[PDB]
């Protein structure tokens, strides 16, 4: 999971 | 404020992918010269403009049977279909004249540069 | 000796979602206390352990109505939902608990793992 | 594109  | 799974859409389409190989939930046929390739429409769509084209058709979304240009290779329209169902081409100098008359027929955009560069570097 | 292009898994899932938000080719309606939200049954199958095992049921593939357990949050299914479309959760303090309740349900692992991690962190 |  990633802060896109 | 989202947070990003970056593998989301990789895993969906190798789920997709093993729909296909299994049949299920296969909606449409698409034939080329007497070859036939059993297909989801939703994904033919999300990767040829042909197809977003061909089911957004008020008649032809109703269509389970899809019959290509007789021009159409089925070869090159069986790499295109796992293209599309992969994001992988196999694109090779003996097919890649077939490819790129497909994915010209097809609308796959991204394709016809790959092809059209790949040609340019052998001449 | 494929080539891959990096960008599509991520630009059929955008178009899936365009087809989605137009309402193009979905065949199932699933609904949670009342409230009603159409999709394509392989993009459900596709992210969801529970879509899977209903839509490869021999009767239940043929449903066009899908009813869910009245303790499903109609919130948590929707924000689970646009995930399975977009890759991008949603995650509030104010819906967590209700995101992954709903993801347990669902069977959606990923989803899961990082409610169960952001809940872990507040503690 | 790239080598996978
Ligand atoms: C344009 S809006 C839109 N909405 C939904 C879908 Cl399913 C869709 N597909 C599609 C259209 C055109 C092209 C492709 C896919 C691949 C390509 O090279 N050209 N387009
Ligand atoms: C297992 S083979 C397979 N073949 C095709 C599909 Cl459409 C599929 N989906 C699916 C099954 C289980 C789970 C998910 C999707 C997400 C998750 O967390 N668990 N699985
Ligand atoms: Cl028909
Ligand atoms: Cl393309
Ligand atoms: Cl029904
Ligand atoms: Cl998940």
């Amino acid at each position: 999971w990633v802060i896109p | 404020s989202c947070i990003q799974f970056t593998r989301h859409a990789s895993d969906v389409l190798l789920n997709l992918n093993r729909l296909r190989s299994r049949d299920i939930l296969t909606d449409v046929v698409i034939v080329v010269s007497r070859e036939q390739f059993r297909a989801h429409k939703t994904v033919l769509m999300a990767c040829s403009g042909l197809f977003y084209s061909i089911f957004t058709d008020q008649l032809k979304c109703n269509l389970s049977v899809i019959n290509l240009d007789p021009e159409i290779n089925p070869e090159g329209f069986c790499i295109l279909l796992d293209f599309m169902y992969t994001s992988r081409l196999n694109l090779r100098e003996g097919n890649i004249m077939a490819v790129m008359a497909t994915a010209m027929y097809l609308q796959m955009e991204h394709v016809v540069d790959t092809c059209r560069k790949f040609i340019k570097a052998s001449e």
